[PDB]
RNA sequence: UAAGGUGAUAUGAACCGUUAUAACCGGCGAUUUCCGAAUGGGGAAACCCAGUGUGUUUCGACACACUAUCAUUAACUGAAUCCAUAGGUUAAUGAGGCGAACCGGGGGAACUGAAACAUCUAAGUACCCCGAGGAAAAGAAAUCAACCGAGAUUCCCCCAGUAGCGGCGAGCGAACGGGGAGCAGCCCAGAGCCUGAAUCAGUGUGUGUGUUAGUGGAAGCGUCUGGAAAGGCGCGCGAUACAGGGUGACAGCCCCGUACACAAAAAUGCACAUGCUGUGAGCUCGAUGAGUAGGGCGGGACACGUGGUAUCCUGUCUGAAUA
RNA sequence: ACCGGGAGAUAGCU
RNA sequence: CGAAGGUGUGCUGUGAGGCAUGCUGGAGGUAUCAGAAGUGCGAAUGCUGACAUAAGUAACGAUAAAGCGGGUGAAAAGCCCGCUCGCCGGAAGACCAAGGGUUCCUGUCCAACGUUAAUCGGGGCAGGGUGAGUCGACCCCUAAGGCGAGGCCGAAAGGCGUAGUCGAUGGGAAACAGGUUAAUAUUCCUGUACUUGGUGUUACUGCGAAGGGGGGACGGAGAAGGCUAUGUUGGCCGGGCGACGGUUGUCCCGGUUUAAGCGUGUAGGCUGGUUUUCCAGGCAAAUCCGGAAAAUCAAGGCUGAGGCGUGAUGACGAGGCACUACGGUGCUGAAGCAACAAAUGCCCUGCUUCCAGGAAAAGCCUCUAAGCAUCAGGUAACAUCAAAUCGUACCCCAAACCGA
């Protein structure tokens, strides 16, 4: 989903960085614990989302 | 302010515990292990952004890795922090 | 949850278990 | 013996301080024991 | 490039895609916690304490950028002593560490043999410190033997363990000349005629050759031993590929694949012609890098005792012209 | 005194 | 259809050796001819791995001492429960320092260890366990010591040193009663408390820093009294009438505890108090301190254990009442007062004597130049908060540290 963020600006950027971190971040990270996170593949699926969100922001600005 | 990133990025997840268990109605605390740092101010906002309760003090301490040597050379867990946070009367996961 | 730690092939001479 | 005394006689920042240290540093790296000076 | 993949010990669920957003490789980029030259201060290496400039829907502290040292340059201020300088502030230039040896330097032993021994091989070696560059160092003549001689230096072959020296005792080591890789000479010190015309550096253009991932790439079956054939036997073919490696025993024709022909969106080394920017065509006649050459006093050193001292730096005094 | 080197040292002798 | 190697036989030559083969071996060896040997081992107290006799030999580790009924377990003088005997008890007990680094608790197992044994253990595996404004570290200052910007002597070296710098085992502020789990309690829960710093409100309102004063901040030796912990006794409360002679009594068993703070400021110790003048004293400053002089009063001022009422219509509790995986959980829970002795603890850094004069700095009270003295700053009370980070398991004169 590459195009998908490199399109978008830099608030909506922010804005995704946010609610990814604040849901999915926790989501996958309180259910790891026990007796959830049935599909492994999420956590390593936000890690790169959030990899990938964070690489941007440091050329679309201030750049 | 602390920056609602870092108060993400310090809270890894509930420990589960015997102890844990009969303080979460004794005295309605529970243990989080938390990141190396994890500041009392720090934790003690990111508890109330995420969970919107009330806590007044949390207690921190750090547990020493523990030395393993099963069948090949000695190994070492990581040292992790745990917090006791009391809730004020607020009940929640 | 990560019950399976594959334990290795130990020594011939190693805890029963 | 005392942990302070140790670090402070035969510590990494001890034997830094003296001129003779980098050498025994670099030597050390050369050989490749883990350990450089202690702990 | 792609139909398999989430590196392994070391299995399992989990899913990701199948014809171009699975996964892998390479080029260009961003992030790069703490100690470590560690550079804001301290400090027991991976710890603590801080100071300024920026933005805070709780303005209780957070997050981003700087805060060590040498000499110099630019700019602004500024003592002795009016400008000038001593001193101060902002930005820049290189570096304090590591890396195994290679060069130039500053110091530097001990054991051992020579009748012990002055002295010497030992040994300017082991070892300590500074700079250095892919080479460094050194080197275009007041270079060498002197009566004939070559015209840069470096290294190799002998020349040559030869001449000589040494309580002629241990040992030490020459020169000239010849043959080889290699050759380039010079710069300005200074006036005119003539100009950005040769050469050099930078900046872009397009070509070739390579690198940082790769593609294609020839030809085989039967019987017996046979655990399985790649082994004996029938025979055919490829070969610019019978180097090598793996496949249930020894494989050219099972595979990777070697010969050979191709491949670059992007960067990168070298060779080209050129727009542009700077050092700067070519000719002439001068001209000789000055307190210098030389000499004297006093240091260490050629086996040796500043000595009859040719010579190496001078602590110090004298002291010519440039063919 | 220990470490690494001079030094796989040195004369006689086992 | 069986290579090398291993292992036996036979045939061979004067010999180092050569050939065939049974079995194992299950994949390489190599005719003849020439070259290199890290080339042929039987000892150098030669070096590395394994295996021996000495040998079932002393010892099984202070000569404090174990035994029985029941339970787990197949196996119990070594484990678990109950009973009896014994040892230490100014320790062989308990709490901290250095040191060790999870050895601490639970579940589970017997690969290896415990001088033989385990089902057990300071052993393996899995889980849990350490909660701090009041404990300490941390941080401010600091002694010896180091570094030691500048800077002096000094050919280079070397010697020395202004300021700063760290450097604690030294000085600087604060919490206890009861309970809590198998492992954690000055931390968690009920209470009452206290210290440092910021903001606001109310009321009053002379501060700064350097400059000073007391204090911080101190040595050795010697003796007296009171108080407290603690213990004995008396009364009181609850439970009892003795396996066998007596034992309703002048009888036996258990309890009769409560912290810090708050006001009282006593016993004791120290100082004699009030007013006025100067200081050439504190680098010129002082409204504070001390020194030098006058007038007045007698018992004023400082320090000071312990006891007293609150803390505490509490907790603690002797001993009972219900549910129980028989391990345990909840409720109630009577009395809790006097006399004596007394310490190394406190009054007490108190009192007498002495030479060897027994550190310094910081925080803290004092009034102090400019100025503000409506303000700002300073003081009394209330509300709001912040006090970060680091160890809080366990052993710690010992089975866990140092000696293998």
């Amino acid at each position: 989903m590459k195009a998908k963020e490199l399109r978008e600006k830099s608030v909506e950027e922010l804005n995704t960085e946010l609610l990814n971190l604040l849901r999915e971040q926790f989501n996958l990270r309180m259910q790891a614990a026990s007796g959830q996170l049935q599909q492994s593949h999420l956590l390593k699926q936000v890690r790169r989302d959030v990899a990938r969100v964070k690489t941007l922001l440091n050329e679309k600005a201030g750049a | 302010m602390i920056r609602e990133e870092r108060l993400l990025k310090v809270l890894r997840a509930p420990h589960v515990s015997e102890k844990a268990s009969t303080a979460m109605e004794k005295s309605n605390t529970i243990v989080l292990k938390v990141a190396k740092d994890a500041t009392k101010a720090e934790i003690k906002a990111a508890v109330q952004k995420l969970f919107e309760v009330e806590v007044e003090v949390v207690n921190t301490l750090v547990v020493k890795g523990k030395v393993k040597r099963h069948g090949q050379r000695i190994g070492r867990r990581s040292d992790w922090k745990k917090a006791y946070v009391t809730l004020k009367e607020g009940q929640n996961l | 949850n990560n019950r399976p730690v594959y334990i290795p092939r130990p020594r011939p001479p190693h805890p029963r278990l | 013996p005392s942990v302070l005394k140790r670090n402070r006689s035969h510590g990494f920042r001890a034997r830094m301080a003296t001129k003779n240290g980098r050498q025994v540093l670099a030597r050390r790296r050369a050989k490749g024991r883990a350990r450089l000076t202690v702990s």
